[PDB]
DNA sequence: CGTACTTAGGTTAGGCTAACCTAAGTACG
DNA sequence: CGTACTTAGGTTAGCCTAACCTAAGTACG
């Protein structure tokens, strides 16, 4: 089940990467939870957080704190639940 | 099969009043083993026909007509029970279920003939008073304030008491009624109610021919006079 | 009104056989004061449930199960009539209408008690034989 | 089934006896059809047409013609459907 | 609103597993905006029908049949998303909500036609893998 | 499963109008295979919500809102059918049943995108006109007075005719739709309708690839232009 | 002391059969 | 040419499950 347990073991959650000291990573998956908010999905498109776009995740400390990410067309803040629901591969 | 849905809803509300229970639709669903939606729709149909009203606190209130009809059914029920026990000789545990069908088909004409035959009876074979005898055109009403529920006697510290009433609720289980008869928890028999603490605990009772356990809802429906 | 539609259709067919009348649906419509469509629909429902069959000449034929149930109802009816006359003392003319309702609610358990109480009666108060006493075990 | 086909073959219908030229007969059965009319059952009792009473049946001709019968306490007219539904043994 | 309650409960449990979240009834209440009593009653109904079981630690465990049905719904969802983006050209942000309704009405017959049309896609437009393509015969 | 009971009742009334049938509750009962009581109760619920009214002659009349909603559903249905045939390539006989579910879930947003994708289509793959395109924000309306029902053409002495419309009623039977496709009774094909006498007799038709029999209710739902 | 869940008593929508009706037909000596 | 029955389209009463709700509980780190 590539969908539940990724075949690409190197796939990591945005929050997990951020809490592990940020990094440059390629957006891979955006879970159905994130998709539920359109206004957010409009934002995610606008700043260039879409599958197959390289992004920079800002290092963060403390759970229940929003995660900053920089895309090609600018940056934005993710909620912990949201950042948990976005997977990437670090480069 | 209920035979008459309306009459059984009315008598079930009457039963709940006699047991000192708040007559909710939830109670009818349990008792008659019908779905919530069924009961609400049937009660709405009876409300429309002016036999009851649903209060704000949602308890069912019989109208003048509703109470008159409920009494009529209950009267037929307990006269039938008297006939079945005293004359026909049907077994004590089978009588209620029979009488629960007969209550729907008996005319006032027959009721008046049964009153004469049975010598103007005032109580059922299970000790429950026969109402609406005035409406048949037939006595001093027993002061029954001294009667206490077996569950409440048990929670208040138990003691010895005389069995006076077994409510309709209890009569629905023939196997239980057979158990009650054997050990001797019947109207006009002395029993020892064992003390219990807290609500919804099964009450232990000791009859003349041994003892048995009553569920909280069963013990609530058996009424006694404490010695 | 009828209390049990099925039982009353069965007993009405039984009545017609006792009277030596051809049991047609038209007869049931008259007797029970119901419309032709109602009777045909109810008879079709009883045919489907295997209580009777509509013959070629269109007379209603009770099945083994149908006859067994019809006898059961009639037995209850005439035992009720006996009780109402001999014991309860209901007026001779009112007894049938009472017994016509009681026939639908009486258990075999009560029937067996009434047989003992009434001293193994073989006829109703109107002289009509009580059938299916064999099936009670008396 | 004594009720449908009588064991006592001598049991005959009031109308059949009447059309066969009347006769003195003992009331045996009153079918459930007859019982349906109380006012009639009151009349039948009153004039002494009840099981275990001898009656005289007036000879009649033509069906759809009401049958005259004489009981102990007087007489009365039966409808064909009524007379058909009363069984008797001729003396 | 949900179109199919059962399918949406199954897919919501599947969503939570993909997100690495513990699938509790509390999570379904939040996600589908339904009361706690509603969710417990609906989960009990799905447990009775053998689509899941409530564990000791009270996390929802899909049965063989439950998982098979959940996959079926998710597969339909992501194939619908592919069609809506690549072919129909519905706006990127509106696609999921559309696909969340379409997942309940799509036959396997159409799924197989979409597989051919979209050139055997393995992921949704949001990069989420399409499961149960084996069960289509792709 | 209907998916949406209300929308299917509305579209069934619309279907009956297109087939020139009197929209009675009896028609909905047979079409959607539901009991008389069910249909009356559901129609009463739609009447209460102001989507239709029951006339004195008992025929169902859609309100302004009812017709608007019925058109909306039918529009979604025939756009779905177009998409399924022209783009997805689902088999001709399976398309209706698929579209009958899809009609309940499709947004106007998608409808507008399908209009562009399918090049502003005006008819379904079965020749039925697509209504309510004005409401979407999209043509000269075909004079369809020249169209005649296969049953009426057959009773009037038969003849050669071009197949124009196969109504939704006919589409419900996939096995039949497969038979029609094989022999070649499809929109834009010429057929020879054999003459019959008396109503409610099965009509014989001769397509390009052989012939077949249509039931009176099926023949009534197929519309043709006689040469 | 919130987080998760149960207990208790509702609700509407959407299905069903049994059992009654009328009005206007057909089938048959 | 009535007698018996069918066709067609209703009706109310009396049942059901699925799927939503609130208010006020219990159970547990
Ligand atoms: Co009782
Ligand atoms: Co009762
Ligand atoms: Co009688
Ligand atoms: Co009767
Ligand atoms: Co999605
Ligand atoms: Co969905
Ligand atoms: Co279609
Ligand atoms: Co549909």
């Amino acid at each position: 089940g590539d969908s539940v347990e990724p075949v690409d073991t190197d796939l990591r959650r945005v929050d997990e990467v951020a809490r592990s000291g940020g990094g440059r990573a390629l957006v891979c998956r955006i879970a159905e939870h994130v998709q539920l908010d359109p206004d957010l999905m409009s934002e995610l498109k606008k700043v260039g957080v879409v599958p197959g776009n390289e992004i920079d995740i800002v290092a963060v400390a403390g759970v229940n704190k929003p995660i900053q990410v920089q895309g090609s067309e600018g940056g934005t803040q993710l909620q912990p639940g949201i950042a948990h629901a976005v997977m990437v591969r670090v480069k | 099969d209920l035979i008459d849905t309306t009459e059984m809803y009315l008598r079930t509300i009457y039963d709940l009043e006699e047991e000192g229970v708040v007559p909710l639709r939830a109670r009818i669903a349990e008792r008659l083993e019908q779905s919530g939606p069924t009961v609400s729709a049937t009660v709405a149909r009876m409300e429309r026909d002016g036999l009851l009203t649903v209060a704000e606190d949602r308890h069912l209130e019989l109208t003048k007509a509703g109470r008159a009809r409920a009494i009529s059914v209950m009267r037929k029920h307990r006269l039938a029970e008297r006939l079945l026990v005293d004359v026909i000789g049907l077994e004590w545990e089978q009588v209620h279920l029979e009488a629960c069908r007969w209550e729907h088909v008996m005319s006032e004409a027959v009721e008046r003939k049964l009153v004469k035959l049975l010598g103007n009876p005032t109580t059922s074979p299970y000790g429950n008073p026969i109402p609406g005898l005035d409406e048949l055109g037939v006595s001093v009403e027993p002061v029954d304030t001294d009667l206490r529920r077996v569950d409440e006697v048990a929670r208040s510290g138990g003691g010895r008491a005389l069995v006076c009433r077994i409510a309709e609720h209890v009569q629905l289980d023939p196997d239980l009624m057979s158990e009650l008869k054997k050990v001797g928890v019947v109207p006009g028999n002395e029993i020892d109610i064992v003390a219990v603490a807290g609500v919804n605990k099964p009450i232990q009772v000791q009859g003349s021919e041994g003892g048995t356990q009553l569920q909280p809802g069963i013990a609530h429906a058996v009424m006694v006079r404490v010695k | 009104d009828l209390i049990d539609t099925t039982e009353m259709y069965l007993r009405t067919i039984y009545d017609l056989e006792e009277e030596g009348v051809v049991p047609l649906r038209a007869r049931i419509a008259e007797r029970l004061e119901q419309s032709g469509p109602t009777v045909s629909a109810t008879v079709a429902r009883m045919e489907r449930d295997g209580l009777l069959t509509v013959a070629e000449d269109r007379h209603l034929e009770l099945t083994k199960a149908g006859r067994a149930r019809a006898i059961s109802v009639m037995r209850k009816h005439r035992l009720a009539e006996r009780l109402l006359v001999d014991v309860i003392g209901l007026e001779w003319e009112q007894v049938h209408l009472e017994a016509c309702r009681w026939e639908h609610v009486m258990s075999e358990a009560v029937e067996r008690k009434l047989v003992k109480l009434l001293g193994n009666p073989t006829t109703s108060p109107y002289g009509n034989p009580i059938p299916g006493l064999d099936e009670l075990g008396v």
